[PDB]
RNA sequence: GAUGUCGGCUCAUCACAUCCUGGGGCUGAAGCCGGUCCCAAGGGUAUGGCUGUUCGCCAUUUAAAGUGGUACGCGAGCUGG
RNA sequence: GGAGGUUGGCUUAGAAGCAGCCACCCUUUAAAGAAAGCGUAAUAGCUCACUAGUCGAGUCGGCCUGCGCGGAAGAUGUAAC
């Protein structure tokens, strides 16, 4: 979530309840990931037929945190929980749905695929 | 180059010359016959 | 032979400047090349000129020499324009400033200073035109630090001659 | 045109079609390929068609091609002195069963000396270096 | 008639035999990448699982996770496995 | 500058003067390596010797010895007069 041993909600559709971050992806000492960044998670619970399993290495984005994001008027949204949305290594999600609100910090070239399907 | 510290003639167009205190040899063919000091 | 050692047979074209501590020369097509003459140097003046070193070191045997062949392309740069034909692909001229497009996707344009001239009387290759050999010879190289020639195939600005080492892959 | 002399050539005889003992033969020193077939053929039927007999051409650009003249087909035929056609392995330590100069007789008769040779009797000692080609030696 | 260990922590400082970034030569260098050798010390140069560890082996990073000297730098700065 | 015959070899898009294989002298007559190897990697362009008219000179290699030049990179600061 924003570091590592963090443990985060699973926002999309297939596969794991909760997974953990194992690393903060982008520079060298980062230290943080908030809304639209990229890290990488281990699966610490799953449902028994999903497309990910316990134990599993893999990368999610970051849609949803309780530190927030901060607009351009200086006005924060923030929400009651961590959540990610797990991503093959295309960093295209794995699932079909997304749960839960997003934030419009995340309908980029490259993630408008979990705003599609957001019920935001 | 090709840094030695035995710099030599190795074709026969190749051409040692003193260029500043620095024995280096000029090859007029090949350039893989060029070297630095020696 | 020594190439000091011959007299120079000059054309009766240029007016010389005779000065002993240093020499300039003059003409048509062409002026104001003096050079500064060194201390070991001697000039013994006839309908020809020749020159001479002064003391048994090897310094002036080879400062005799390099004198000779430095004012014989200032007789003959005054009487002749210096040339060299820059072989390449796609030449824009406009006058006193040049202006080039050597492979990237920057077009660099490149000046010409006082004295030296640049034409194109090919399609593709330039021809210069200046009065002393020192600063033609300067402003092809002033080219070729733009753009090698490829080994592999071969693009943008040449020599005259043909020793381009060439490799296949 | 440039030339330096002694240069091979692997072509047939009377007809400039067959290529590929030598296939596509000319490069770089000489002229092109398919128009030699009358250069051969003012001198015919006498010098041993069809069997290798080996040559040294000279080239010219002005549509002339002309050679070093030996009647007598005198290489291959001294296979045929002995009794072989495949050479010996290595030459001349290695052998097959070497020839003698009674076994040139017939090769010396009208070889015709005056273009080859100073008299007629110094082109018998001209095949006594050329079956020094083959993994023979000439003893007599 | 005492110069009190190994490692971690905290803080470093210098070297260049350069790990990254910068400039080049040659290539059996098409390009994308490399190989190798020069020049270059300005600034950068991981986080964890195991183990007391240095190292090491692994997981995931990074532009890169350099090699050495400094009482194998540093306990009248800490810890004390 | 340049030979007056007819594939000098078990091979067959492609096998000289450089492939695991080896080499010394016979002319219409003043004329010359059946070759030590970079070449348009290879074939149709081109380089060390001339028994020579023509440009006209002091040169080209080795040995002995004098003093020097590269080989020569390090950690607090020039820092081995």
């Amino acid at each position: 979530m924003i570091q590592t041993q963090s443990m985060l909600d699973v926002a999309d559709n297939s596969g794991a309840r909760r997974v953990m971050c194992i690393k903060v992806l982008g520079g060298s000492h980062r230290r943080y990931a908030g809304i639209g960044d990229i890290i990488k998670v281990t699966v610490k619970e799953a449902i028994p037929r999903g497309k990910v399993k316990k134990g599993q290495v893999m990368t999610a984005v970051v849609v949803r945190t309780k530190h927030g994001v901060r607009r351009t008027d200086g006005s924060i949204i923030r929400f009651d929980g961590n959540a990610a949305v797990l991503l093959n290594n295309k960093q295209e999600p794995i699932g079909t749905r997304i749960f839960g609100p997003v934030t419009r910090e995340l309908r980029t070239e490259k993630f408008m695929k979990i705003v599609s399907l957001a019920p935001e | 180059m090709k840094v030695r510290a035995s710099v030599k003639k190795l074709c026969r167009n190749c051409k040692i010359i003193r260029r500043d205190g620095i024995v280096r040899v000029i090859c007029s063919a090949e350039p893989r016959h060029k070297q630095r000091q020696g | 032979s020594r190439v000091a050692k011959n007299p120079v047979k000059l054309p009766a074209g240029v007016e010389i400047k005779l000065a002993g501590q240093q020499l300039s020369i003059k003409g048509a097509k062409g002026a104001l090349e003096l050079k500064v003459h060194p201390s070991v140097e001697v000039i013994q003046d006839s309908g020809e000129l020749r020159f001479a070193a002064r003391n048994g070191d090897q310094q002036t045997r080879a400062m005799a020499g390099t004198t000779r062949a430095l004012v014989n392309n200032m007789v003959v740069g005054v009487s002749q324009g210096f040339e060299r034909k820059l072989q390449l692909v796609g030449v824009q001229a406009k006058g006193q400033v040049l202006s080039l497009s050597l492979g990237f996707s920057h077009p660099v344009d490149y000046e010409l200073p006082a004295g030296i001239v640049a034409e194109t009387p090919s399609q593709t290759d330039i021809l210069i035109k200046g009065i002393d050999k020192q600063l033609v010879g300067q402003v092809a190289a002033e080219i070729r630090d733009f753009r090698p020639p490829e080994p592999y195939k071969g693009k943008g600005v040449r020599y005259a001659d043909e020793v381009v080492r060439r490799k296949e892959a | 045109k440039k030339i330096q002399a002694y240069i091979k050539l692997q072509v047939k005889a009377g007809q400039a079609n067959p290529s590929p003992p030598v296939g596509p033969a000319l490069g770089q020193h000489g002229v092109n390929i398919m128009e030699f077939c009358k250069a051969f053929n003012a001198k015919t039927q006498g010098q041993e068609p069809g069997l290798p007999t080996p040559v040294i051409i000279t080239v010219y650009s002005d549509r002339s091609f002309t050679f070093e003249t030996k009647s007598t087909p005198a290489a291959v035929l001294l296979k045929k002195a002995a009794g072989i056609t495949s050479g010996s392995a290595r030459p001349n330590s290695q052998k097959v069963g070497t020839v003698t100069r009674a076994q040139l007789e017939e090769i010396a008769k009208t070889k015709q000396a005056d273009l080859t040779a100073a008299d007629l009797d110094a082109a018998v000692r001209t095949i006594a270096g050329s079956a020094r080609s083959m993994g023979l030696n000439v003893e007599g």
